[PDB]
DNA sequence: CTGGCCTGTCTTACACAGTGATGCAAATCAAGTGTGAAGCCAGACAAAAACC
DNA sequence: GGTTTTTGTCTGGCTTCACACTTGATTTGCATCACTGTGTAAGACAGGCCAG
DNA sequence: CACAGTGATACAGCCCTTAACAAAA
DNA sequence: GCCTGTCTTA
DNA sequence: TTTTGTTAAGGGCTGTATCACTGTGTAAGACAGGC
């Protein structure tokens, strides 16, 4: 074979073709034997389907250098959870074996971290924020905010770290600079324009359940994560507000920028308020000022709108002074009781507010009309503690479906048992009704039975097909008509709470939602009297009573869902194991800085480069 | 990268040392330049260096 | 390429009860153990390599080191004369493995310790491992989720590997390296067994026994009185026959006479080990003895035969305090290597003599150290 | 009917694995260019070698 | 033996890098820090067989 | 439960490969 | 006409 | 006169979209003490 033999030999075996090629080059290509042989070999390589070696030859002939910028190295390190030691091994190995420095060393990545972390860029607030420092070089700060720790004081059992809220807002904005400029471009606006931008910031807070690592005698360790999500940025260009940025995946863990991480129980009110109050204070202060910050060389100004929607009901109730979820006062939007909400199905309005709730706590505290505890509690509608966070409670598209399906399932079981006709039934009769329904759904609808309510059972059960199925088990067909119309009203309502923008996607559904929920409740009250027990769920109450008001308040439902942060805990634990110094004070800030970096849109752009 | 103060100095003083001695080697020319510049007055070189430095810093 | 089962090889003569197929890789560690509900309940999952197939893969891994070592000994690359491979064989349980109930694991592994080639009638070494006790060269052979004290399961899983190793103990391996067929013969040395696992696999009693040594037949009393004149006596075959003696009771003796006859071998052995010692444990045992001697020389125990617990406790406290003052030695509840290392010095002996009245005993302590 | 005394659980000591940060020594870069070292060219042709 | 190959031989004049030397401000290499959780195993200990 | 996240696996999409016209330049 | 952790699984 | 596109049928690498599969977090109910 040619490649077995030596250069003198291969030259011997190829001399004839070499002479022919020199002739071809001089007669057609001006004597470039080098270029002609290169092209011949590249095209031969492409012919044998070996594109890899051909492209590598192309890159080495072009001399185009392969060097990853330290920011890309950081992107990979962060997004694959490599520790410093592991990254260093990979770096030194690739550099030693290819001779080229494809990955950058660790100090370069640290320096690139500095840009993407709070405390790097300068900024100004006009007018300066009330009770907030004007220093711009603040990074990670102790989450206790100088909380007293002497042995005399209350015992401090938690470790927490946080960013300064304005500083974190600056870091997040600078991170999305490229998307802001590209969004202005895509809206036919100018890169250099600086007119006032408005930032709609979604605020969130949740407990992360258990965080313990354990070798049994598991001592639990709970955590609280205080976060914010830039939802949209608009620019005033006229009497018009042009949407230059809108978060594509608003419930993702990718854009949920961690602001404060603490090892404490969300039910531990003393510590919750001690850690969170300084954040709330900076947030308040920013509500009354404009941020000037240099982007692409042009100073810009930003006005903020904080909307605390990332709070599940338990945390809403805790921070807004309300009673625990088992209370008679079931809604965090109005003053209805469970009985009231069960009898009055559709006509309620969003009457609670942070101010009213502050007021009601003061009424509770001072007892100004010298009332008994039952009368006082009635007066203040269950606001028996002082609220300390203004929230905007909502509902997720999931729970609307869930509540409706629970009700329809119970209706199916009772309509199989003809309770419209027989008031009483033993436990055995109802159990056989449910067995009949579950068997028939498994047979005709391929629906597994479930012992516990859940989302996709609801999704698959709330179909007209299932109504035909269950009607195959009902004697009277007037009740067939009733069930078909009830499910028709359900299907006329569902698009409003599921769509991403109901104002645009299903304007007739949104316009007729209130009329349809009225007819829904009227059908339940006339042709379904039996299913009234004075009981109802917050999910059903909110679905029938507050969906149109919540849409008009927020524009949508499905996007302010409670769905994503179930990944957070996992994320947290990972960072604590593989990327954190093993010391209580440092591990927290290492988790914080790694979580910050994991959320930066810059590095995520590098990690989606192929598209 | 922007050149050190000494480096821009060296580029400006190449013709002087070259005109006086034409066959001086790179080792010799640089040894001289470094020796006589080391013995030195040289503040405007450091100024130009700082200016070019921050100019390059701005370049992204 | 780097996993067992890729290269071809031959055993001459063919291995007894081992398949000749060479494309075998990961195989079920249960080795066809019955799993029906009638049979004994199998609570374990394990996976293994076939021992010969693993040996092949390990040699091919180090091919480059073997050839370069042959060069470094001024020998020819193409030589194929019988290579002898020394193989340290090792076994340990790995404690709790669970990710979160305890889940225990056993690891049966081997280490290529030395490869010699024969030129004329010199055995020139061509390779030997620089770090024998590193996790890096400890090639895993079988991994199982079982307790090392679960004797039934342990034997059931490990017996097929021991069969394969027994088979290779009398056969030659033909294996192609760098185009040339080479020939290897192996020496297996099961020295990687801590004492508990030695005693378990060699049929001996548990560590609290009177038969304290796994090299010899001494009792705790004997070894305490005689101390130094003892020799390595025990072997796997002697232990198999002592088990048979226990089992058969040929001279119709009582259980105590029988136990004295078999010197602790009450169970049947099933692994041939090479029980050794750790340099760490030599230091620790010596240091423990020296610690007791120091505290007793401080209390002068020869003059107080009926000394109570609390007097000896104050002697120990005196020694701890003075060692902290002079040698900066934090008193210890348990013994470890660093303590032994810092305590076993001549200057420490001077420090402790500073608390001993009689200088005639200074002479003795210093000579002992 | 109650010890001493020969045995498997219990209880922490204790080394250390390995985290992101750190800190100091040593490459490294960047410019000038004239060298020297190095594999290659061409053509008629014969050694040391395997193929019928 | 003929018929096929590998692999040398002799020059120079070529082209393409590496080295040469300096300065000092960056960039890399590398060992180290402080620090706890976790495994491992050295202890202690209650316990129950059996005898006075 | 739902889903995250593992290594293995199945499937789709990739740029071509024969001749010829020919459109942009 | 109860409240509220703990526990069990889905 | 010099560069590319293009047709049709069809052949390999490569990229990602699943497989199957279990641990695990979260939460939905069950249930029991308030001696
Ligand atoms: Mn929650
Ligand atoms: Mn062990
Ligand atoms: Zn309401
Ligand atoms: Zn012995």
């Amino acid at each position: 074979h040619l490649l077995s033999l030596t250069r003198r030999a291969q030259k011997h075996r190829l001399r004839e073709l070499k002479i022919q090629v020199k002739e071809f080059a001089d007669k057609e290509e001006g004597g470039d034997v080098k270029a002609v042989c290169l092209t011949l070999f590249l095209l031969a390589l492409r012919a044998r389907n070996e594109h890899r070696q051909a492209d590598e030859l192309e890159a080495i002939m072009q001399g185009r250098g392969s060097g990853l910028q330290p920011a890309v190295c950081l992107a990979i390190r962060v997004n694959t959870f490599l520790s410093c030691s592991q990254y260093h091994k990979m770096y030194r190995t690739v550099k030693a074996i290819t001779g080229r420095q494809i990955f950058q060393p660790l100090h370069a990545l640290r320096n690139a971290e500095k840009v993407l972390l709070p405390g790097y860029h300068p900024f100004e607030w006009q007018p300066p924020l009330k009770n907030v420092s004007s220093r711009t070089d603040v990074g990670i700060i102790d989450g206790l905010s100088g909380l007293a720790s002497s042995v005399d004081e209350y015992p401090v059992d938690t470790i927490a770290k946080r960013f300064r809220y304005d500083s974190a807002l600056v870091s997040a904005l600078m991170d999305m600079e490229e998307d802001i400029l590209e969004g202005m471009r895509s809206q036919d606006l100018d890169d250099y324009l600086n007119g006032p931008f408005t930032v709609v910031v979604k605020e969130s807070c949740d407990g992360m359940g258990d965080v313990s690592e354990k070798h049994g005698p598991a001592v639990p360790e709970k955590a609280v994560r205080f976060s914010f999500t830039v939802m949209r940025i608009t620019i005033e260009h006229g009497s018009q507000n042009v949407k230059v940025f809108e978060e594509p995946k608003p419930n993702s863990e990718l854009c949920c920028k961690p602001l404060c991480l603490m090892l404490a129980d969300e039910s531990d009110h003393e510590t919750l308020t001690a850690i969170l109050s300084p954040l709330i204070a900076e947030r308040e202060a920013m509500k009354s000022s404009e941020l000037t910050l240099e982007m692409g060389g042009i100073p810009r100004t930003f006005k903020f709108i904080f909307r605390g929607t990332g709070y599940d009901e338990k945390l809403v109730r805790e921070v807004e002074g309300l009673e625990a979820s088992g209370s008679v006062y079931i809604c965090t939007l109005c003053d209805t009781t469970r009985l009231e909400a069960s009898q009055n199905l559709v006509f309620h309005s969003i009457t609670r507010s942070h101010a009213e709730n502050l007021q009601r706590y003061e009424v509770w505290r001072s007892n100004p009309y010298h009332e008994s505890v039952e009368e006082l509690r009635d007066r203040v509608k269950g606001v028996s503690a002082k609220p300390f966070i203004e929230t905007v409670p909502s509902i997720d598209a999931l729970h609307c479906d869930i509540g409706n399906a629970a009700e329809f399932y119970k209706i199916f079981q009772l309509e199989i048992g003809e309770v419209y006709k027989h008031p009483n039934a033993s436990k055995e009769e109802r159990k056989r009704w449910q067995a009949t329904l579950d068997k028939h759904l498994r047979k005709r609808m391929n629906l597994k039975p479930i012992m516990r309510m859940n989302g996709n059972f609801a999704r698959k059960l709330m179909t007209q097909e299932t109504v035909d199925a269950v009607c195959e088990l009902i004697p009277s067909e007037e009740r067939h008509e009733a069930l078909r119309e009830l499910m028709d009203l359900y299907l006329k309502m569902k698009p409003v709470w599921r769509s991403s923008c109901p104002a645009k996607e299903c304007p007739e559904s949104l316009c007729q939602y209130s009329f349809n929920s009225q007819r829904f409740a009227e059908l339940l009250s006339t042709k379904f009297k039996y299913r009234y027990e004075g009981k109802i769920t917050n999910y059903f109450h909110k679905t029938l009573a507050h969906v149109p008001e919540i849409i008009e308040r927020d524009g949508s439902i499905g996007a302010w869902a409670s769905e994503g942060n179930q990944s957070g805990n996992k994320l947290f634990r990972r960072f604590r194991k593989m990327n954190a110094r093993q010391s209580k004070c440092y591990e927290m800030e290492d988790v914080l800085k790694h979580h910050w970096l994991y959320t930066s849109k810059y590095l995520q752009k590098f990690m989606n480069a192929h598209n | 990268r922007p050149p050190s103060a000494f480096f821009l100095f060296c580029s400006e003083y190449r013709p002087k040392i070259k005109g006086e001695h034409p066959g001086l080697s790179i080792g010799d020319v640089a040894k001289k330049l470094g020796e006589m510049w080391n013995n030195t007055d040289k503040q405007p070189y450091e100024k130009k260096a700082a200016k070019l430095k921050e100019k390059y810093e701005k370049d992204i």
